């Protein structure tokens, strides 16, 4: 019981490192569109 | 449990739907000190909507769990509220409360 | 070795009873021992091959493995003798054993095949004359007759039939 | 696909053993017993005067002779008994011409001025060349009902 | 990981192969480890999905940067959870028996018991995560195939993301499947572990069938889960230099909602 | 994990030459009996084909009235053990049969050159007339050949107090059936015992309390240790095991008896229980008893005949019939006499029937040292017990379901006990050890017995006595002849000594395993004790006030230092018991046993001493140990304030004023799920609890009919116990005196199942007869059905629990594989379940089934007694009554109108089909205070 529960936060790291390596970790179009809401907020002025 | 959360949730249909109501009548006789965005009034209209879904989540998970393991020390709320005609405002809350409010 | 062939045996007027007795009594069917295959084959053929396989277990002392094509699990608990006496001839669930030279399976034996024939017993369900008759075919109005034997037989319904203490004990 | 309860680990009606010298895990009873639903011992149990070994054979049927009794007598001749004995018990079965000592026909004078319960004693034990039955029949309501189907099947020659 | 992987891999082979009663589960307390890791893991990928979704519909812009830290984090702590229902079952070749196909047996699953509902919340939990965390991939992969500038791994990042171009034709279509399906996984994870809260509340035991489970139990994986987002992106600021996209207002909100949870 | 496309190819056989009485698929009873100490107790046992599977009671038997003990249903796994003795076996090394009756004639020479002189036999208290007539055929072609018996729960100081009162020798047989008052004194008389079932029934015939009983039975027992007897006593006494023979010198002064001379005083609760208890025996003089057990001292079992024969008993409920066995004054004295002959050679051919000495023998009397001093030690018995590789021959041992064999059971009535099946390997009974002795070795056991019984009948045509005598089982032409007696006069006049202060040991037979003939029974050893619900485990037996003054908790190792010798002993604390009495049982530490009673306990036949062979007063704890395991099956021995839920118990005072006083005249509950309409076969059951004295035959009867597995020890202590039926204690009271309530617990086949309600793939749904089916091959084990269980009475298969005695479960190695022999035990018509399923109790549906199914092929309706399911066939008390529950006129449909009538958990809306009749103490006037 202690195995399995040790064991999955294996399988939890496994993927997440395969996920931090192989695809992007912050989503960039999501956040070019909040570069371009902090430059169209100062335009605003 | 759950039955004061219920009420909770209606609390929040009820003054959004206050929020649309008092909103309206204060636009119809042209007495709102602002024009209401239409960006906005779909704010509170996902507000009206998501708080319908919520109100039918907690009233009907309440329900869920009491038909299920029927003890009767827990049946006889909705034992009394599903028998003698009481029936019909059941029916009611699933379809004239939830499913009407759902899909418009 | 030169084993069962039904279609001679069943030509010999043997009214299917003879070998597999208590398939109106007890709920598993038998298969007859050696004294009956010797009961004609001590002197019939014998000194034959095709059945020195039934005179070497009767010199012997070994039953005869034979392989059962009508292997249910275990977990089942069909009941033969229910079905005869209420009305299940041996077609609709063995094929036309008489016209058999090696017993194959006839239905491939599932759970919704037997619940299908539990749930609508009246399109399966023949008179108790004919249960042992193998060339009874069904008739063009097997409904309304077989809906007929089913209130005269005392046939319960598709509630009762299908809960898994009927089979599956 | 999976098999866990599809063959268990106990023995059905007629499965195969790996214990014994024959295959069967159906063993034989000893030789002497009595079970509880079977006493076997009167004179409707065995065809013969008060059950014993040697007895006198009994002359005619103890038990009734029922119109539904002579109905199944004929139906459990026509399985069992009317194989190599005819259907009209003229010894014509398809069988019966095949047999080397032919099966005596009923009709003859030997099998009339028979005993009625030697016609029991040839059934369940068998006869010389004829093996037992009895153990295909297994009812003492239908030995003696083929029996009585024998008896009114000698008046009509 | 691996080595977490190899003591994965091992007890499930130990598990199937010896039974499911080395685990130590009792007759009385017959749900154990296996049940309460099981919700665990089911509660971390819940804020992960609060994260992708609900603040998605309140048009809030510090979800942003937290996005695919909580979208993967959802997928590895289902695929991490969801092993679980199939493997607690004694005899897991059969947890098939749980889905309603048709079958040569006349039988269908149960649709009562609140475990198999569990089959149908994680079987669409599953399968959505996975679906709005590669719909949200499938611009931002051709971002990555254009920056490659080696051609074995372009064709990579240009066979995961379909071919996308952007296009106001194709960035209008992406939003109006994107806030509805943020619009579809809020009530699914409201739902979902309401499913895996209800596997108690359905039963008739004393501490088991309260009503208020379905809400506390969701409540429960929005502070579990963002528990798991704040332990997850404070090495991936130290460590990978995010200082200027995960800034601290990020766990100043991150600590407000998992507060208010 | 077994895989395949398909199963593998069948194979059926049939016979070679079919025997008529066989019908493959029906179960074919027949009528045996048991020698469990040297009595038959009349068995009814189902033979499938040739293999017995199933023993039932023989109700015409008069010892079970159909229904058999907890040892006595589990001789179907002894019978099918893998541990039997397969071969015979010649200093050490495996033989012939025919290499011994070369070996012993060879031997038996050699003695006719003597008068017989070194042919001493052990057997043990045999009571079969063939085996006595063999005897006295051994005794007079050998003149000089000696004959002890052997055993260790024998009647020794039971027939040394009929000698001490009356003279000659004579039996006693009880009669509860007219009997308003039962004054036990050490008396566990409902114990698997050779009249066990007996007075098991007739002191719960006394009562059944119904709409309009006024009288019920009373039951003053005055126990050393909590028995099972003290389950249906209503003022059980914790007395200290010395005192008993001070109560009743105190109870026989009260009565009138003139030499009793008293002493050795009592305390005021002993006192006062025993001013009452004889109080109400001077009233109804015609209908008291005084009972006494073996434990107790030879003069106090004269006593106890003195009380009898003085409140007029004798000829009403205490008939004195001449001794059924055949020597009564040979018990321990005789093993000690044949020890001390065994010594210094003087002995040269030892037969040993089965008794198993060197495992049996008090430690005063050396009989492995006396042992391999004879040259020719010849052993029978189907084990290669602790005495069979220290004796130089060994025989297998026919087990009585293998063997042409005879029994006397008490009231006389001899039972035959035929063979169900050949012997698997070759037995060779005592019967047929003693003909190679005698001179007749190729006579076979058949050929020995009829001729016995065709000398025994005075009546001509045999072969109709003979046939009737298999069939009914009993011959009742053979009862024991009614003895008019003396009760002489001046027995107890020396005054006793000093009641020695000091903490006492105290023996005891284990409910499961008596004297350790059965230690390798695998039923009988996870079979939880009645009391103390422990499995594995040999346990000391404390109270909480002996325990709190020595320090020790419910799991301590103690060494245990009598006289000479330790034993090292785990301690199990016991609110019923006395003070300073520590209890230890028998039946464990056996070094031979087989796989399954190998190291299990401690050996308690280590601090006998054949002078205080039941109890001491010179013990020593001194805890040299710490937590052991201990895999005990309850959880929690106390009622935690769910009375009104799990057993109501009231007493008869307040029931005559009120009937419904247990019941709760409440509203009915409402359900949103509606109802269904069980029209047909609607099946119930009532538990009556007044009546349970937790003999546990139920459990195992439910294990010998449904297939249920043994699980080992280390899987009973993670409460992984495959028990379909329960029987719960619950300590109400006192930590000191309290009141031991049972409830049996099973799978209630509640009509709102909340255990069906959470099955993901159906596995437990309802017939429309309205019982629960539990259907394993559909089960995918999510354990989902037992959390919503409220009973938990669902019972996973959590390994591949099978064979687990034999093979540990913690493997896959043989985990598909499955032991050939156990294979023959299990009824072929439950499902022997696979890893991962879960279990329940079907109300033995497979009883139900074959019973419903053979009344639609005759077309007519099951009337009440053609199902009787297996916990209520072998219920010696019949405290449990299955039936239709919409037959009008049932018994069932009565047992469930009764003003006690009550369900388990009505708090929830389960609707339970099994309802409980409440428990009745019965309490005295002047002793409630
Ligand atoms: C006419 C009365 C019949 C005869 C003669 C036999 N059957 Fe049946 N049968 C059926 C099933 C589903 C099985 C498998 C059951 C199991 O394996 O437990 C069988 C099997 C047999 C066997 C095999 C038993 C053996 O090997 O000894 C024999 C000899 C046999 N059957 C003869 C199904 C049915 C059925 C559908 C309800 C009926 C009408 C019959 N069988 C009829 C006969
Ligand atoms: C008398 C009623 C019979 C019983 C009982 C059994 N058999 Fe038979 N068998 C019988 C006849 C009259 C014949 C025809 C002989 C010939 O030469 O054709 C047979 C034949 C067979 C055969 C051979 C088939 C062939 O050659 O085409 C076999 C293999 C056979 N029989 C097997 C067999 C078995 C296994 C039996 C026990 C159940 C059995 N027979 C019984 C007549 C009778
Ligand atoms: C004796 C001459 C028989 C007669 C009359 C009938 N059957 Fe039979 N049957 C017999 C034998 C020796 C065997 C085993 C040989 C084999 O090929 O299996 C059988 C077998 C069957 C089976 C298959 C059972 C199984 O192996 O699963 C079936 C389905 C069967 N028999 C049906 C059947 C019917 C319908 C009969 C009446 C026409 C009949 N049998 C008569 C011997 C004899
Ligand atoms: C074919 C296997 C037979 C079956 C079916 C039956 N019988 Fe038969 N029978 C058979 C033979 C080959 C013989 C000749 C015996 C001899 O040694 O010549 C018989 C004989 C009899 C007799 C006459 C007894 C005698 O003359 O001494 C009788 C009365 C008889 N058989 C009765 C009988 C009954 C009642 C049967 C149905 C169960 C039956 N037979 C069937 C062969 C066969
Ligand atoms: C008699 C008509 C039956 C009823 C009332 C039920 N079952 Fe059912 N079952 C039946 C038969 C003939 C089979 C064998 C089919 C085959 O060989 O594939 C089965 C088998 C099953 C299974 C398959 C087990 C496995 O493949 O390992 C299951 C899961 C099963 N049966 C379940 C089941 C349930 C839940 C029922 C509830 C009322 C039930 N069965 C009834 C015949 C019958
Ligand atoms: C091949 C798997 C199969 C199994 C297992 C099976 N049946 Fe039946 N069965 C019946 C009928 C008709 C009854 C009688 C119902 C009654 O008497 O209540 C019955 C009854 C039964 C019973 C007895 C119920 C009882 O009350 O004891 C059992 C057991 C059973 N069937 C099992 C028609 C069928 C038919 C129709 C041709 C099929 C096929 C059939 N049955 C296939 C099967
Ligand atoms: C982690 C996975 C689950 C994810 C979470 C749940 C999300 C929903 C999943 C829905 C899909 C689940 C599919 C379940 C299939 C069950 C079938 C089965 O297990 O059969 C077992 C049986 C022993 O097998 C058999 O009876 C026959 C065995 C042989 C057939 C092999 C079939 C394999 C299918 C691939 C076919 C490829 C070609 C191979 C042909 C066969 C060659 C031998
Ligand atoms: C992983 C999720 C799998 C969900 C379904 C579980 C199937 C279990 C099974 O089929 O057991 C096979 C066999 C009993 O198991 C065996 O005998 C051998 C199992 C070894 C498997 C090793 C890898 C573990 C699974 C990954
Ligand atoms: S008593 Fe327990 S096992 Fe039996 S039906 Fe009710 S919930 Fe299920
Ligand atoms: S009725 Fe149920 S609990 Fe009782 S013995 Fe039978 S299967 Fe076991
Ligand atoms: S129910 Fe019967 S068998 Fe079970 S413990 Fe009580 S008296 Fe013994
Ligand atoms: S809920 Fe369902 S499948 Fe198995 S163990 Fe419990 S039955």
């Amino acid at each position: 019981d202690i195995s399995l529960y040790a064991g999955s936060f294996g399988w939890f790291f496994f993927l997440f490192f395969l996920f931090i390596r192989l695809l992007p970790a912050i989503s960039i179009f999501e956040v070019r569109d909040l570069v371009h809401k902090t430059e169209t907020e100062k335009a605003l002025a | 449990s759950m039955y004061p959360v219920t009420y909770i949730a209606s609390m929040l249909i009820l003054t959004f739907g206050g929020g649309i109501i008092a909103l309206a009548v204060l636009k119809s006789r042209n007495l709102l000190p602002f024009g209401i965005p239409v960006d906005r009034l779909h704010d509170l209209g996902k507000f009206l909507f998501a708080f319908v879904a919520v109100w039918a989540y907690v009233n009907f998970s309440e329900y869920l769990i009491i038909w299920s393991g029927n003890v009767p020390e827990l049946t006889p709320w909705h034992g009394h509220r599903s028998a003698g005609g009481w029936e019909i405002l059941g029916i009611v809350m699933i379809f004239g409360h939830f499913l009407l409010p759902f899909m418009l | 070795g030169g084993g069962f062939n039904h279609q001679l045996h069943v030509a010999l007027g043997m009214d299917c009873r003879y070998c597999h007795t208590a398939v109106e009594v007890s709920a598993h069917a038998n298969i007859p021992p050696t004294e009956t295959c010797m009961g004609c084959h001590s002197q019939i053929i014998s000194r034959s091959e095709k059945v020195a396989f039934v005179w070497q277990s009767w010199e012997t002392g070994t039953s005869i493995q034979w392989n059962k094509v009508h292997d249910l699990p275990k977990f089942v608990y069909f009941n033969h003798s229910i079905h005869v006496a209420k009305g299940v001839g041996c077609s609709t669930c063995h094929g036309r054993i008489d016209q058999m030279r090696v017993v194959y399976k006839t239905q491939p034996l599932f759970m919704s095949w037997c619940l299908d024939c539990h749930r609508n017993p009246e399109k399966y369900v023949r008179p108790r004359e004919e249960v042992f008759n193998m060339a009874w075919t069904p008739p063009p109005n097997q409904l309304e007759v077989g809906r007929r034997l089913v209130q005269e037989y005392e046939i319960r319904s598709s509630w009762e039939l299908t809960n898994c203490a009927i089979c599956h004990r | 696909c999976h098999l866990e309860m599809y063959d268990q680990a106990k023995y059905k009606p007629q499965q195969a053993s790996e214990i014994f010298a024959d295959g069967a895990s159906a063993r034989p009873l000893v030789e002497h017993t009595v079970a509880r639903g079977r006493l076997r011992i009167d004179a409707t149990s065995t065809g013969r005067v008060d059950g014993d070994p040697n007895g006198a054979y009994v002359t005619t049927i103890p038990i009734r002779i029922t119109p539904e009794l002579l109905e199944r007598g004929a139906q459990r001749y026509r399985i069992y008994c009317a194989v190599c004995h005819g259907v009209n018990g003229n010894g014509r079965g398809q069988v019966g011409l095949l047999l080397n000592p032919r099966p005596p026909s009923f009709y003859d004078q030997r099998l009339l001025d028979m005993p009625d319960g030697e016609y029991y004693d040839v059934l369940v034990n068998g006869r010389r060349t004829m093996y037992p039955y009895g153990y295909r029949v297994q009812s003492i309501s239908d030995r003696w009902a083929i029996v009585a189907h024998i008896r009114e099947l000698q008046k009509n020659p | 990981a691996a080595l977490g992987l190899l003591m994965y891999l091992f007890s499930l082979a130990v598990l199937f192969t010896v039974g499911v009663g080395v685990w130590g589960i009792n007759i009385p307390v017959a749900w154990g480890f296996d049940i309460i890791n099981f919700v665990w893991w089911i509660g971390i990928g819940h804020a992960g999905t609060l994260i992708s979704a609900i603040l998605l519909l309140f048009r809030q812009d510090w979800r942003t940067s937290i996005n695919r830290a909580a979208e993967a984090m959802t997928i590895f702590a289902v695929a991490c959870a969801g092993i679980y229902p199939l493997v607690h079952t004694g005899r897991p070749w059969l947890d098939y028996w749980m889905l309603p196909y048709p079958g040569t047996l006349g039988m269908w699953p149960q649709f009562r018991s609140a475990l198999e509902w569990d089959v149908f919340a994680i079987s669409t939990y599953a399968t959505v995560s996975i679906l709005f965390w590669y719909l949200g991939l499938i611009p931002d992969l051709a971002s990555l195939r254009d920056r490659a500038t080696n051609i074995w791994v372009k064709r990579f990042y240009g066979f995961l993301a379909l071919g996308w171009r952007g296009g106001a034709r194709d960035w209008n279509r992406y939003e109006v499947a994107s806030l509805i399906l943020a619009g579809l996984s809020t009530p699914l994870v409201l739902s979902v572990h309401s499913i895996i809260s209800l596997d108690f509340a359905i039963s008739q035991l004393p501490g088991w069938h309260v009503t208020v489970f379905p809400p506390y139990f969701v409540a429960g994986a929005v502070y579990c889960g963002f528990a798991m987002v704040i332990l997850l992106l404070v090495p991936l600021r130290r460590w990978y230099k995010l200082h200027d996209l995960i800034t601290i207002k990020h766990f100043d909100l991150m600590g407000k909602v998992m507060l208010a949870s | 994990c077994q895989f395949a496309l398909k199963q593998p190819q069948e194979k059926i056989v049939p016979y070679v030459r079919q025997p008529e009485e066989i019908i493959h698929g029906r179960p074919l009873f027949f009528a045996t009996a048991v020698t469990f100490a040297g009595f038959g107790v009349g068995l009814l046992v189902e033979s499938h084909e040739g293999r017995p599977t199933k023993i039932e009671g023989n109700p015409d038997h008069p010892a079970s009235l159909g229904s058999t003990d907890l040892i006595t249903q589990a001789m179907i796994l002894t019978m099918y053990d893998p541990d039997r003795s397969q071969a015979p076996t010649n200093a050490g090394q495996e033989t012939t049969w025919d290499a011994f009756v070369a070996a012993a004639t060879a031997a038996m020479q050699a003695q006719t050159a003597k008068q017989g002189a070194g042919l001493r036999v052990l057997s043990g208290s045999l009571t079969s007339p063939t085996l006595i007539a063999q005897k006295q055929q051994l005794l007079t072609q050998f003149p000089q050949a000696k004959w002890y018996e052997y055993e260790p729960v024998g009647r020794d100081n039971a027939n040394a107090g009929a000698r001490l009162a009356f003279g000659a020798d004579v039996h006693t047989i009880y009669r509860l059936d007219t009997a308003k008052v039962i004054v036990g004194f050490d008396a566990d008389f409902t114990a698997p015992s050779p009249t066990g079932v007996r007075m098991a029934r007739q002191l719960a015939d006394g009562r059944r309390i119904r709409k309009g009983t006024k009288e019920v039975n009373r039951l003053y027992l005055a126990e050393s240790t909590p028995s099972i007897t003290g389950l249906l006593a209503d003022h059980r006494l914790p007395v200290r095991s010395s005192q008993i023979e001070h109560l009743v010198r105190a109870l026989a002064t009260l009565v009138g008896v003139p030499n009793v001379a008293a002493g050795a005083p009592l305390s005021d609760t002993e006192k006062k229980w025993v001013e009452a208890a004889a109080k109400d025996l001077q009233a109804n003089r015609g209908a008291c008893v005084v009972l006494v057990g073996e434990s107790q001292p030879p003069v106090v079992h004269a006593l106890g005949h003195a009380i009898n024969a003085q409140l007029g008993n004798v000829g009403s409920t205490v008939v004195y019939t001449e001794p059924v066995e055949d020597d009564p004054s040979g018990g321990i004295a005789a093993l000690s006499a044949l020890t001390q002959e065994m010594n210094a050679g003087t002995v040269e051919v030892l037969l040993m029937i089965e008794s198993n000495p060197v495992y049996n023998a008090p430690a005063d009397i050396p009989f492995a040292e006396a042992l391999a001093k004879v040259p020719l030690s010849m052993h029978v018995g189907l084990y290669r017990d602790e005495t069979a590789q220290q004796s130089v021959w060994h025989i297998n041992g026919a087990h009585f379901l293998e063997a042409w064999g005879d029994v006397r059971a008490f009231d006389g009535t001899t039972t035959i006990v035929q063979p169900l099946i050949a012997p698997l390997y070759n037995g060779k009974s005592a019967i047929e050890v003693l003909n190679v002795l005698l001179g007749k070795p190729q006579e076979t056991g058949y050929q020995t017995l009829t001729a016995y019984w065709q000398t025994q009948d005075a009546s001509g045509n045999f072969r109709v006595f003979w046939n009737t005598a298999l069939h009914d089982g009993v011959i009742t032409a053979t009862q024991a002849r009614s003895r008019q007696v003396t009760l002489q006069q001046g027995f107890a006049d020396a005054a006793p000594p000093a009641p020695t202060q000091g903490l006492e040991i105290v023996f005891r037979p284990d409910p499961s395993l008596w004297d350790g003939a059965f230690a390798n029974n695998a039923w009988l050893q996870e079979t939880p004790k009645p009391y103390t619900k422990l499995t594995w485990d040999n346990v000391a037996l404390m109270s909480v006030r002996t325990a709190n003054a020595l320090g020790l908790k419910n799991g301590d190792v103690v060494r245990l230092t009598y006289q000479g010798r330790s034993v090292d002993a785990p301690v199990w604390v016991q609110p019923g018991h006395a003070d300073d009495s520590v209890t230890v049982h028998f039946g464990f530490g056996r070094t031979a046993a087989g796989r399954v009673g190998n190291n299990v306990g401690f050996n308690a036949y280590r601090l006998r001493t054949s002078a205080t062979p039941w109890f001491g007063v010179g013990l020593e704890v001194a805890k040299v140990g710490e937590n052991y395991k201990l895999a005990s099956t309850q959880g929690h021995f106390l009622m935690e304030g769910r009375k009104k839920d799990l057993v109501r118990y009231g007493t008869l005072a307040e029931y005559v004023e009120d009937e419904k006083f247990l019941q709760v005249e409440k509203e009915e509950p409402i359900s949103l799920i509606g109802e269904y309409e069980y029209n047909g076969y609607k099946w119930g059951m009532s538990i009556d609890l007044n009546v349970c004295n937790s003999c546990n035959a139920c459990v195992v009867a439910c294990q010998s009919e449904n297939n249920i597995p043994v699980v080992g020890k280390d899987e009973v202590w993670l409460g992984r116990e495959m028990h379909w039926i329960r029987i719960d204690q619950y300590y109400v009271g006192d930590e000191h005196t309290p009141n031991v309530y049972n409830m049996v617990m099973l799978c209630q086949q509640c009509e709102h199942a909340p255990c069906e309600i959470v099955c993901p793939v159906a596995a437990t749904v309802h017939d429309a007869e309205g019982l629960n089916n539990m259907v394993y091959n559909r089960c995918v084990g999510t354990k989902y059905c037992s959390n919503n269980c409220p009973y938990k009475v669902r019972r996973f298969n959590f390994l591949q629990y099978q064979d687990v005695p034999y093979r540990s479960p913690i493997d896959a190695s043989t985990e598909n594989d499955s032991i050939p022999v156990l294979k023959m035990m299990r009824n072929p018509d439950v499902t022997v379940r696979a890893r991962g399923v879960m279990e329940k109790c079907t109300f033995c549906v497979q009883r139900i089934n074959e019973a419903r199914i053979q009344a639609r092929t005759e077309n007519r309706r099951i009337a009440d007694g053609e199902i009787m399911t297996a916990c209520q066939q072998v219920c010696p008390t019949q405290a449990i009554v299955f039936g239709d529950l919409n037959d009008p006129q049932a018994r069932v449909v009565d047992l469930k109108e009764q003003p006690l009538k009550y369900t388990s958990l009505d708090k929830l809306n389960t609707k339970p089909r099994v309802s409980y009749l409440a428990k009745i103490k019965n309490l005295n006037p002047d002793l409630a205070e």
